[PDB]
This record gives structure tokens, C-alpha cells and sequence, in this order.
């Protein structure tokens, strides 16, 4: 099925995120701990995505750019920071 | 590590409520970013948490208590 | 104190809120929760008022419209539903 | 009973990064609308826990359980 796959994908990625946490802080995350992060993750996309969309047409445009992902970490000085340093980057290639 | 585009793009698809809307290379590639930063802080402040309870590995009860502020900074 | 000043005119008010809905639920609140409420508003106000301009400069404006304060009710539909309700009873008049 | 125009106006250029920001009126009435149901919200889950709890009245302790939830509606 469509979103089991997606699901799916999600959660192998929350999984190998998860495990170099693991080894970087020397502690372990229980399989439901895991589990948890990636429903929690794929929730969260129905949230950005729908956000995304509403600032995007809010500037009336129908495709999304990276101000509109900007003013998604809007809330956090240090997300805002960190999410600005990396499309700098990205304009750079 | 990370997440892939295409991942990333067909996740974000899923809950456009119109079928014009499109996203940026640009954009994706820091959706990509996002989503990564999104995880690793839950995980690193599930593991904080543990630490504060001294508790040998991280549970759901203590990822729990870390998710409504984690959801307020996001 | 010009803060001051705000923040008490926010308590008398959240102090009258408050007891319109100790009456209607015959259930009563501390002075403290009260206070508590009240300081909530005033920092929430911060959040609010940023966002608003976030928003308005994000279409390119200087000055914050009912559009920018509906995006302000994105998140909950019957927030979005109520907001929309009283911005088109404010467009009648 | 609700907030006035005047003091609603005062507390959001209080936060304004910008000198040129300014608010329309009708805005600037809905500003007052969405204040009064976040305190009324606010106040009514404060009740519904301490129902819950089958508590006397609305203490801190109450309030604090259903502020997490209630900031990330708003």
C-alpha cells in the first residue's frame, strides 16, 4: 500500500538517524522509542506540507520556494539559523 | 545519513490540498534538511531526558515528555 | 511603567474572562491561575505580533491584514472556522 | 466583556521588529476576537482538567497540564 511504503521508507531512515545518536551519546533507544519518532516524523510532513502550501499561495504562488521553508522554522532562533546556513549552501550548488 | 528527495517530495504531495501546487529543487532540498534536524532533535532530547532520569535507554515515556515543547520549536 | 501598564489592563480583562466562565461552568479559579493566565496572554501576544508581521512582509506588505490573522488560526479548523465567522461579520459592518 | 482595540494595538507594536509595520482595523478587531477565545480556551481546559481530576477549583497545577496542547493550537 501507497503509505505503508512511505511509512515504511520513513522509518528506516528515523531508524539509522536514531542509531548514530545512539552511538554518539552512548545511549540506547528502546524499538517502540524508534517506532514512535518515525509515526511522530510522518505526522509532521502533513503539517509542513500544509503549512508550505498556505504561505506559498499567502504570497500568491502555487510552488513552493525556500522562503516558505524559512518561515517554517520561523519559531526557533537556532532552527532558523541552522535552516538559513544550509540554503545558503544550497544556492551555492 | 539523511532522507531522500523523492521520499521527501512524494511525503509532501500526500497532503497538498491542491493538485498545482508544486515544490522548488531549492525548496526539497531543504524540506530534506528540515525533516533530518526534526528527527535528531527528537532523539537527542529523548536522550537528555533518560539521562535526567537516569534510566538505561530511551523509552516512549521518556520520548513523551519531550514531544510538546519539540512540537512548539517545529 | 509603560509594561506594566499593558500587562494590568491585560489582567483586568483576562480577570473578567475568567469569571464569565467560573459562572457559565460553576467552577471557580485561584487568583494565581488567574495571573497565570494573564501573563500567558501577554507573551502570547509576543508570538502573535511577530508572526503577523512575518506573515504580512512574506506577501511583501508593511501593514498586517485579516489574512495574515486567519493564517494566525491555520492550525485548528474550528479556530480557522470561528476566525473566518467573525472576519466576515467584521467586513458587514 | 473583551479586550479593547487600544490595548490590543499597544500590545502587538510592542513586539514589531519593524517601525513601518502598522494593522489594518479589521485586523486589528480580529486581533481582539482571537485573544478572547485563547484566554476563554485556556480557561475552560483549566476547568475540564480540574473536573477530571475532580479538583475544587482551578490551580496552577491544573493549568500547566493543558498549556503544552493549548499553545500548539495556537
Amino acid at each position: 500500500s501507497y503509505q505503508q511504503r512511505l511509512k515504511a521508507a520513513v522509518h528506516y531512515t528515523v531508524g539509522c538517524l536514531c542509531e548514530e545518536v545512539a552511538l554518539d551519546k552512548a545511549m540506547q533507544f528502546s524499538k517502540q522509542t524508534i517506532a514512535a519518532i518515525s509515526e511522530l516524523t510522518f505526522r509532521q510532513c502533513e503539517n509542513f506540507a500544509k503549512d508550505l502550501e498556505m504561505f506559498a499561495r499567502h504570497a500568491k504562488r502555487t510552488t513552493i520556494n525556500t522562503e516558505d521553508v524559512k518561515l517554517l522554522a520561523r519559531r526557533s532562533n537556532s532552527l532558523l539559523k541552522y535552516i538559513t546556513d544550509k540554503s545558503e549552501e544550497i544556492a551555492q550548488a | 545519513s539523511g532522507f531522500r528527495k523523492e521520499l521527501v517530495s512524494r511525503l509532501l504531495h500526500l497532503h497538498f490540498k491542491d493538485d498545482k501546487t508544486k515544490v522548488s529543487g531549492d525548496a526539497l532540498q531543504l524540506m530534506v534538511e528540515l525533516l533530518k534536524v526534526f528527527v535528531v532533535e527528537a532523539a537527542v532530547r529523548g536522550v537528555r531526558q533518560a539521562q535526567a532520569e537516569d534510566a538505561l535507554r530511551v523509552d516512549v515515556d521518556q520520548l513523551e515528555k519531550v514531544l510538546p515543547q519539540l512540537l512548539l520549536d517545529f
